[PDB]
């Protein structure tokens, strides 16, 4: 039981990290929505992707924790898999974006 | 003697009342690298960086026992830890039902559970309603109902529109005849107020808008999660009567431990569940305000902001097994007890200086020290 629910709460407190960088990062756009239309790519981007574009807007965290997420923080266990960093980043991404434009 | 059923209720309250925030599972390692990067923006780079680090550190620190637990990681760390991870999914996905307005559907359901062989675990969500504040007066030469800003009523020289928050324009119903008398009859502020014994023809004329929304407040759906919590009912040992104890953090107010800590745990349970419900209940349907308040900060606030829009209560029930619950709590005090330390406080301190070393050391491994 215990390590089932300890890879929930490390995924968590890591979505609520994603979620107050990205927030804090995204309070800071121009008005031609830079950051935000770079969010929504982030959230449809192909998970065997291995490569961000050169000069990303996106937050530092964010592109190393979805390149290597065990270099990026190498306290998490290996029961967290590469994909499944991956699909928390762009479900988080699509949630905050639908968020700060208010549909939910 | 006590029923099993109930030595889980202890164990929850003791573990979190002792161990707080390390009752996630979380190793201290994983926390500290993490803090470290929700505090790494507000580090410039051009400055002083050991100056910023050991600051950063330091602010983290003053921060650990302050109200930063959500109540839905509270509900949701009570409902893995009583179900386990494959019927607290299903918990998870159970449809929520809406408390009845004296409770019946609750109460009844409740009487027909053996208190003595059957173990309740009860969630509630609150939901507030998010009605516009603001009326904008606005001409139709300047009004697109595209480039409009949301969650806003327009009164216009012949419509009277709502914009609600995801871009849906509705028409709230005035001819063209009323909306003409609205226009003149308010004056050139850009924006007004939805929410303030009228005067002036100007304050008739919110006042009437404020209604004429209001008796259409069916057409809408305002409703955003507010407050969540959880209430276990456990077995009774024979002719015991049957006791409810609530769980709850609140972000801003107190944690699962201070809730603990405090014993408004123990306090609400000695007013019965059925008085409980009841309650409950009439914050769902009261349309006063200070019983609306009163009720609210009995039941969800610390033991040591005015609910104005309506409230509503749903719910959702289960079943607990007290033999899986106990032993999910044992794996859970497992992972506790490899943190060095005497005794509970001396574990949490283990923990928070096992933390920070983290957060300072993954600060230095990303600001190349
Ligand atoms: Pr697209
Ligand atoms: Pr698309
Ligand atoms: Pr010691
Ligand atoms: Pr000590």
């Amino acid at each position: 039981f215990f390590k089932d629910y300890q890879k929930k709460n490390v995924m968590r407190l890591l979505q609520d990290s994603l979620e107050k960088i990205i927030n804090e990062w995204l309070k800071t756009d121009d008005e031609s929505h830079t950051k935000l239309k770079s969010l929504q790519e982030l959230s449809e981007m192909d998970i065997n992707a291995t490569s961000f574009a050169e000069h990303s807007p996106l937050p530092d965290f964010v592109t190393r924790l979805w390149l290597d997420p065990h270099k990026a923080l190498d306290a998490m266990d290996k029961n967290i898999s590469k994909n499944e960093i991956r699909k928390l980043i762009k479900e988080t991404a699509r949630e905050i974006e639908l968020v700060f434009t208010h549909q939910k | 003697l006590e029923s099993p059923g109930f030595m889980v209720h202890k164990k929850l309250k003791s573990m979190s009342q002792s161990y707080g925030v390390m009752m996630t599972g979380v190793p201290a390692e994983v926390l500290g690298q993490m803090q470290a990067e929700r505090s790494i923006p507000s580090i410039n780079k051009t400055g002083n960086l050991k100056q910023q680090i050991a600051k950063e550190v330091s602010k983290v620190c003053h921060m650990m026992t302050e109200p930063t637990q959500s109540c839905g990681q509270a509900s949701n760390d009570v409902c893995e830890l009583l179900l386990g991870k494959i019927e607290a999914e299903k918990f998870h996905f159970t449809k929520y039902e809406a408390l009845s307005a004296d409770g019946d559907n609750l109460k009844n359901v409740l009487e027909n559970t053996a208190p003595s062989s059957t173990n309740l675990l009860i969630r509630f969500e609150i939901d507030r309603e998010d009605p516009p504040i603001v009326l904008v007066k606005t001409k139709n030469e300047n009004f697109n109902p595209e480039t409009a800003v949301k969650n806003k009523i327009y009164l216009l020289e012949n419509k009277l529109y709502f914009i609600d928050k995801m871009g849906n324009l509705f028409n709230l119903g005035p001819g063209k005849k009323k909306c003409t008398q609205l226009f003149n009859a308010i004056g050139d502020s850009a924006e007004y107020s939805l929410c303030d014994e009228p005067e002036k023809p100007e304050d008739f004329a919110i006042s009437e808008i404020v209604d004429i929304f209001n008796e259409q407040k069916e057409r809408f759906d305002f409703w955003i999660g507010s407050h969540s919590f959880t209430i276990y009912i456990p077995q009774t040992l024979g002719e015991s009567p049957r006791q409810f104890y609530p769980y709850q953090a609140y972000f801003g107010s107190h944690t699962l431990q201070d809730w603990f800590v405090s014993d408004k745990d123990e306090y609400l349970s000695r007013i019965g569940i059925d008085k409980y419900i009841e309650k409950l209940a009439v914050l769902g349907k009261t349309t006063n305000t200070k019983e609306r308040s009163d009720i609210y900060a009995e039941f969800f606030s610390k033991r040591g902001n005015e609910k104005r829009q309506p409230l509503r209560v749903k719910f959702k029930i289960t079943e607990i097994n007290p033999e899986l619950a106990l032993k999910n709590l044992q794996e859970t005090q497992e992972f506790i007890d490899t943190h060095p330390g005497e005794n509970p406080s001396d574990k949490v301190e283990n923990y928070r200086n096992r933390a920070k070393l983290a957060m300072t050391e993954h600060l230095e491994s990303l600001l190349d020290i």
